[PDB]
Parts: C-alpha cells; structure tokens; sequence
C-alpha cells in the first residue's frame, strides 16, 4: 500500500507553492506530482490540464484512498488508474515531475536575476 | 478652429487604416484600424489599434471636449491597467485619437458572455478567482490614477476594455479632471452624468474627490460579481439620490462573499472620509485574491 514511498512522483516532503513552482517549469498537459499534505492521512495529487495548474484532494481512511467519487487501494493503483483513464477533461496523467525530471523535459531556472 | 501641434503624440494619417467600428455614442465613434510604424522600435510593422473620432454632426464643444480627454490621457502618463494612448492625427483633417486595441471589448459585454449557461463564450466562463482578479486590477489602476492627483468621474463596466490576456484598462477619460492642488473637482456647468455611478455629495454638490471615485468603484464592483448586471435594478434615476440619502444601497450579488459584499458597502459609505482610499482596496484585495488563489482545489465530485 505504501508502495508509492519509492515512486519518481510522488512527494513526502513537498509545499503547494513547490509544486507550482516544478510543475510551471513543465508546459505539458498530463504532468503532475502527488505531495503529502500537512493534514493526517492527506495528499494532493497537482497536476496540468488545458494549460493550468490543478491540485486535487486526495483522502486516505483505512485500506481506501478516494479521489471525488473513485476509491482505490492504494495511491499507486490510483495513479495507475488514471494513467489509463482520463482524470478531468480527456486528460490521462502523462509527465510524472520531480526536480530530476525537471532537469530533463523542464525549462531551466534562471540563475540570474 | 485649428489644433496646437504636439510632434511626439504626432501620427501620420497615410500610416493609419481605419476600419472596423467597435462603438458608437451618440458625438462620438470608435473604430478598429491599422497603423504602421506606431511602434518605434518596429518602424514597419502594422498594428492593430483603436481611433475614437466625432461623427460628422459634432458640435465645436464635441471637439474641444476630445481634446480635453486626449490631454488628460497624456497627463495621466502609462500604467498596465489604463488604457495606452499611442497617439493621434490633429493637424490638417479629422481629429484622430489613437489608442491600445482591446480585443475582448468592454467589462460589460466580456462578463455577459462569460456567464454560466442557460454570443458565449463558455470555455472562458468566469470563476470567483477571476472575478476577484478583475477588481484588483482596476483597484490598482484607481490607485495609479489617483496617485497622479487625477479623478475619473467614470468609472463603470461601460468604459473598461479587456485585452487578450484578460488584462483590465480602465478607459473613457472624457469626464477625469486634474485636481492636483486642489483636491475636488466643481462642476459649474450641468452636463452628461452618470447619475446611478455618482456618490450622493456629487449628485448634490456637485463636486467630485478621490472619494467619490471609490464610490463609483463599489458600484462597478457590484457590475462585476453580477456579471455585467444594471445597477439599481428597477429603481428609476429621478429617484435615486433620495433613496440613496434614507439609507438605500443594492443588495449582495450571489457571486460575491459577506467579506467582498462588506468592502462594497464600504465604499459606499454615507459619510466620505468613512470610505476606503484606492490605496487600502489594493491591499486588501491583493490580499483576498491571494487566499483564494492558494485556496483552490479542484473538486472531481463533479
Ligand atoms: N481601445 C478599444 N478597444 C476595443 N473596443 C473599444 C476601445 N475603445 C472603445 N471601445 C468600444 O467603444 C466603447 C467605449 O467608447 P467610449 O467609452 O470610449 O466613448 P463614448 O462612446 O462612451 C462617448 P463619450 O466618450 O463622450 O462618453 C466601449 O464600450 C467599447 O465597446
Ligand atoms: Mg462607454
Ligand atoms: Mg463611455
């Protein structure tokens, strides 16, 4: 079930603002992140869809992780759902972030300023 | 009857294509057209920009008061959330005033079409983060044309255009008048006034300060979170300003929170000075917008 502990997307340790932060730096529809929230039992899945920045609750209870109306076992199974299938407007999860991948598929950082 | 010359606002009238009309009052028109080289760091290529001129039937007044409006947008100087005039044709033909073209139209007519469902535009339907972000920028455009000791005397959804980029100008500066020095504005002549934007003491008094411009902004802000609706609904102009005195004030939009509902009674407090400056409406809408926007989550229940 904590499976997703070992997982490139997701986050233990990760703010909103972070999260923006990486995923303004990657302009593709379908990229996206799963971060711990600071609630018990709370994690965001943050996400791009039609150009924009989404982040979505994602409560665990028990055995069960739910997302709206959908529960799964586990974040992974969740993820791996809608890889398959579309999570809000046709889009299917694609890019999956962290500050590795960034360095790969994302705009770089401007050093200056 | 002739012009006085201004060679840097100067632009030459073969450089320019008038075109396609995009408002009309009752002296005045505007139309979309092209001017070449109005970018000077771009001296070949064509922009799309906006000319506001008389109809043939303008009086010498008609005139003059284009004129006046031309001068104060000079005077008023650039700012991301005012209208940007490029410049203008006054010398040896038809008064041309040349201004930054906004795609998305007026305030107005941008809300209507942006409205939940029942001319649409319902892919850029507006959400409350949206709403919010409307008013801050034309708090922060209030709060630019005050610093420059300046007061509109216009504000409404009317005479506010949006861009591309959902960027808010604020525009029509036929009524604004330098109070530099001064700090209220007399009105000694009658005229044009738009009686349901007015603060009660400029009905009355007619006498116009940076305080009566928030009122007319609270109405505006009222425009906005009904999504273009008229004010007063109903209620007739010859009866306003006695129903504004006993205490009368438009009720809360749907669209708009206790909080936001609060800052526009504000605004239209019965005693000037108990209203907020442009300055405290920029900081706490910078504020309410912030919270909004880092309090969002997208709900997937439906
Ligand atoms: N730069 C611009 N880009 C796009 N549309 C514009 C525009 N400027 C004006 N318009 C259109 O024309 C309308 C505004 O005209 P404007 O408010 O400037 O003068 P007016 O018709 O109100 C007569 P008066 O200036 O004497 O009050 C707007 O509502 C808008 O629909
Ligand atoms: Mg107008
Ligand atoms: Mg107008």
């Amino acid at each position: 079930m904590n499976a997703h502990e070992s997982k490139e997307w997701y986050h233990a340790s990760l703010t909103r603002a972070q999260a923006e932060h990486m995923l303004m730096r990657v302009p593709r529809d379908g990229a996206f992140l799963v971060r711990k929230r600071n609630e018990p039992n709370s994690y965001a899945i943050s996400f791009r869809a039609e150009g924009k920045i989404k982040h979505c609750r994602v409560q665990q209870e028990g055995q069960t992780v739910m997302l709206g109306n959908s529960e799964f076992d586990s974040l992974v199974d969740l993820i791996s759902y809608y890889e398959k299938h579309p999570l809000y407007r046709k889009m299917k999860l694609r890019y999956p972030i962290n500050e590795e991948a960034l360095e790969k598929i994302g705009t770089a950082e401007p050093d200056y300023g | 009857f002739e012009l006085p010359e201004d060679p840097k606002w100067e632009f030459p009238r073969d450089k320019l294509t008038l075109g396609k009309p995009l408002g009309e009052g009752a002296f005045g028109q505007v139309v979309m057209a092209e001017a070449v080289g109005i970018d000077k760091d771009k001296p070949k290529e064509a922009v799309t920009v906006a000319v506001k001129m008389l109809k043939d039937d303008a009086t010498e007044k008609d005139l003059s008061d284009l004129v006046s409006e031309m001068e104060m947008m000079k005077m008023i100087g650039k700012h991301k959330n005012i209208i940007n005039l490029l410049g203008a044709c006054t010398q040896d033909g038809p008064l041309y005033v040349i201004v930054a073209y906004a795609s998305k139209g007026n305030l107005r007519e941008y809300l209507r079409a942006r409205r939940p469902p029942g001319n649409r535009v319902p892919e850029e339907q507006m959400t409350f983060k949206d709403l919010v972000s409307c008013t801050y920028q034309l708090a922060r455009g209030m709060e630019y044309l005050a610093s420059q000791k300046c007061i509109h005397r216009d504000l409404a959804a009317r005479n506010v255009l949006v861009t591309e980029n959902n960027v808010m100008k604020i525009a029509d500066f036929g009524l604004a008048r330098d109070i530099n020095n001064i700090d209220f504005f007399k009105e000694t002549t009658n005229g044009r006034l738009p009686v349901k934007w007015m603060a009660p003491e400029a009905l009355f008094d007619r006498v116009y300060t940076h305080q009566s411009d928030v009122w007319s902004f609270g109405v505006l802000m009222w425009e906005i979170f009904t999504l273009g609706g008229s004010p007063y609904p109903g209620i007739p102009v010859e009866e306003l300003f006695k129903l504004l005195k006993e205490g009368h004030r438009m009720d809360k939009p749907a669209n708009c929170t206790n909080e936001l509902y609060m800052m526009m009674r504000d605004c239209w407090h019965a005693v000037p000075s108990q209203r907020p400056t442009f300055k405290q409406l920029v900081e706490d809408l910078d504020r309410i917008l912030t919270l909004t926007t880092n309090e969002e989550y997208l709900d997937l229940s439906q």
